RNA sequence: AGGAGUGGAGCCUGCGGCUUAAUUUGACUCAACACGGGAAACCUCACCCGGCCCGGACACGGACAGGAUUGACAGAUUGAU
RNA sequence: AGCGUGUGCCUACCCUACGCCGGCAGGCGCGGGUAACCCGUUGAACCCCAUUCGUGAUGGGGAUCGGGGAUUGCAAUUAUUC
């Protein structure tokens, strides 16, 4: 119905290539499965959802206080 | 640039300042020292060393500028000139004191 | 001093005696025959001569390899 | 050949590019103007160039 | 056992396509390092590097060839090589998966050891 | 006859003088000149620390140049222009002289 | 250091041309400003006039980034033996 | 007497501590902690894992133009032709 | 509105008017300025006027994070930035 491909929220996937608007089990499942296939590659990014700390690149000694127990 | 050279070439010269001029091809600098015979060095060479150095090292013309070379009146109504006195006092080795009222002495028989 | 790690030693050129004889031959003719190939470049002269390998020449300081 | 490596970082742009004039430590420059030089040295030759204090 | 692909295509038909197309595929930061003028300024390592993996065995495990360099564009070419890149004192021995492409070899080498925490 | 001569220094009493000297001459001369305009002058604020170190209090400097520029437009030839910058040059006041 | 026969001569017949010479101190200079008509670098220029200082036949000074080479009269001499000419030519800097 | 606040919330920066092949160092109440003009991806770098160049001048004594050494190519090689 | 700033010894990083392409940052040409001359009458924000919202962790707050697209540079991964 004419909408311009840019607007959409995800764009370029890796399985397929095509442009589609997600929705919220759609996120819900794409982000288990994005995390899953970090856990599977084990990259840096992989390793710091796994961990829990910050992923692009921040600092962490003075906030971010609220990690843990 | 040019201060500091003269003053570090003519620390052995006692070198008070340069009077630094520009004309139309006669840019010329004058020295201002308390010795006129030790300037020149041996038949006007290290004036024309002097002119040499700041010729092809500033960016000049050549052959357009000269170096003049003067004394200044009134020795003891310069403080840089009674420094490098004084320095020349202490180099060679005396009592401090001595050199201090003498300098002093010196600044009260100048008019200061 | 004699440290932890070793160190390669740095390319000591052997001397070698009597080059000027491995350079032409001498017959009872006084014409003389040159046993290695000559360096065409600009760079160096006629004078000059390439190394001797077992598979092909090699030129002097203008390090050029010709092959056949 | 360490004649070509010597010359393997190219100094285009970055820190390494300018220095000071006088002391020749690459900390603290003033590019305002062409001066190309440090603080220290600056203020040491600052009535020298003419810079006086009046404000 | 799922078939893999990247962008809805396969490993030989990634294989059997030029670069001007590959960056196509590609996303926007690793088109302007390819697009960058010629590979000959600092990226003759690059070239050097891929013609030494281009070098390969009879059938077995392909060899290490351990490198310095951590700016890597992850090719198609390399997929399924064994290759361990320096971090700052070894070499961390990493098996080329077809999902690697996209990233950087120097991305999936950690640096710091996970830092653990006690008495302070 | 279009000739524009731009006077400028740093102490404006020397300037002021130069000029003075210039207005003299034309009126000497018996010609028309144009009187000294005078551009708002160009300020030299470079603000650097006082502790060479990092131990102290944060005090600053307020280092400055005043530059004054008074141009005289000159309806005359060429030669008298030369002439007269030829004549009572010193080092402090500069020069311009650049036909159009 | 090793160097080639003519540079080190032309640095030679320059200095026997005018009786002083200047060259900023810098390492990474690939040609000298003055002397650009052949490749000379400035860090061979600097290492030969060490080594005439050393042995005794030219002065120092420094300012900023600029070496100043003073001759000597028994350096004029030594000059003049190095480049091998009669003791009748004299530079510029005893002359008016 | 009052105004804006800080200290509580998230973020940036600095210090201590933990950790690290290394997380370089100085400054610890006014009178150190967005300070060293310090907003560092590489140079910066002074910190570490690693490898080449000498930039050991000048004198004394061993070796001399018959050579005292630098400059390199199919191939093992770090990291690099 | 006002301080200012704007083409470098080594040196290569200057400020932008004007017309196209594109939602966007940005892309090629036509130019001006070694400067009260050109950007520039620096059409700045706050503020003023008129709708939407209605006391609700709410069009407050925008941390965390996924994908995509551009510039700088030899190199951006430990997101440089937008
Ligand atoms: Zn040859």
């Amino acid at each position: 119905y004419k909408i311009p491909d840019w607007f959409l929220n995800r764009q370029k996937d890796v399985k397929d290539g095509k442009y589609s608007q997600v929705l919220a089990n759609g996120l819900d499942n794409k982000l288990r499965e994005d995390l899953e296939r970090l856990k599977k590659i084990r990259a840096h990014r992989g390793l710091r959802h796994f961990w829990g700390l910050r992923v692009r690149g921040q600092h962490t000694k003075t906030t971010g206080r609220r990690g843990r127990t | 640039e040019l201060n500091e050279f003269l003053t570090r070439e003519l620390a052995e010269d006692g070198y008070s300042g340069v009077e630094v001029r520009v004309t139309p091809t006669r840019t010329e600098i004058i020295i201002l020292a308390t010795r006129t015979q030790n300037v020149l060095g041996e038949k006007g060479r290290r004036i024309r060393e002097l002119t040499a150095v700041v010729q092809k090292r500033f960016g000049f013309p050549e052959g357009s500028v000269e170096l003049y070379a003067e004394k200044v009146a009134t020795r003891g109504l310069c403080a840089i000139a009674q420094a490098e006195s004084l320095r020349y006092k202490l180099l060679g080795g005396l009592a401090v004191r001595r050199a201090c009222y003498g300098v002093l002495r010196f600044i009260m028989e100048s008019g200061a | 001093k004699s440290y932890t790690t070793p160190k390669k030693n740095k390319h000591k050129r052997k001397k070698v005696k009597l080059a000027v004889l491995k350079y032409y031959k001498v017959d009872e003719n006084g014409k003389i025959s040159r046993l290695r190939r000559e360096c065409p470049s600009d760079e160096c002269g006629a004078g000059v001569f390439m190394a001797s390998h077992f598979d092909r020449h090699y030129c002097g300081k203008c390090c050029l390899t010709y092959c056949f | 050949g360490h004649q070509q490596l010597y010359w393997s970082h190219p100094r285009k742009f970055g820190q390494g590019s300018r220095s000071c004039r006088v002391c020749s430590n690459r900390h603290g420059l003033i590019r305002k103007y062409g001066l190309n030089m440090c603080r220290q040295c600056f203020r040491q030759y600052a009535k020298d160039i003419g810079f006086i204090k009046l404000d | 056992f799922r078939k893999f692909t990247y962008r809805g295509v396969d490993l030989d038909q990634l294989l059997d396509m030029s670069y001007e197309q590959l960056m196509q595929l590609y996303s926007a930061r690793q088109r302007r390092r390819l697009s960058r003028g010629l590979r000959r300024k600092q990226h003759s390592l690059l070239k050097r590097l891929r013609k030494a993996k281009k070098e390969a065995p009879p059938m077995e495990k392909p060899e290490v060839v351990k490198t310095h360099l951590r700016d890597m564009i992850i090719l198609p070419e390399m997929v399924g090589s064994m290759v361990g890149v320096y971090n700052g004192k070894t070499f961390n021995q990493v098996e080329i998966k077809p999902e690697m492409i996209g990233h950087y070899l120097g991305e999936f080498s950690i640096t710091y050891k996970p830092v653990k925490h006690g008495r302070p | 006859h279009r000739i524009r001569i731009t006077l400028t220094s740093r102490n404006v009493k020397s300037l002021e003088k130069v000029c003075a000297d210039l207005i003299r001459g034309a009126k000497e001369k018996n010609l028309k000149v144009k009187g000294p305009v005078r551009m708002p002058t160009k300020t030299l604020r470079i603000t650097t620390r006082k502790t060479p170190c990092g131990e102290g209090s944060k005090t600053w400097d307020r280092f400055q140049m005043r530059i004054h520029k008074r141009l005289i437009d000159l309806h005359s030839p060429s030669e008298i222009v030369k002439q007269i910058t030829s004549i009572s040059i010193e080092p402090g006041v500069e020069v311009e002289v650049t036909i159009a | 250091m090793l160097m080639p026969k003519k540079n080190r001569i032309a640095i030679y017949e320059l200095l026997f041309k005018e009786g002083v010479m200047v060259a900023k101190k810098d390492v990474h200079m690939p040609k000298h400003p003055e002397l650009a008509d052949k490749n000379v670098p400035n860090l061979h220029v600097m290492k030969a006039m060490q080594s005439l200082k050393s042995r005794g036949y030219v002065k120092e000074q420094f300012a900023w980034r600029h070496f100043y080479w003073y001759l000597t009269n028994e350096g004029i001499q030594y000059l003049r033996d190095y480049l091998h000419l009669p003791p009748e030519i004299v530079p510029a800097t005893l002359r008016r």
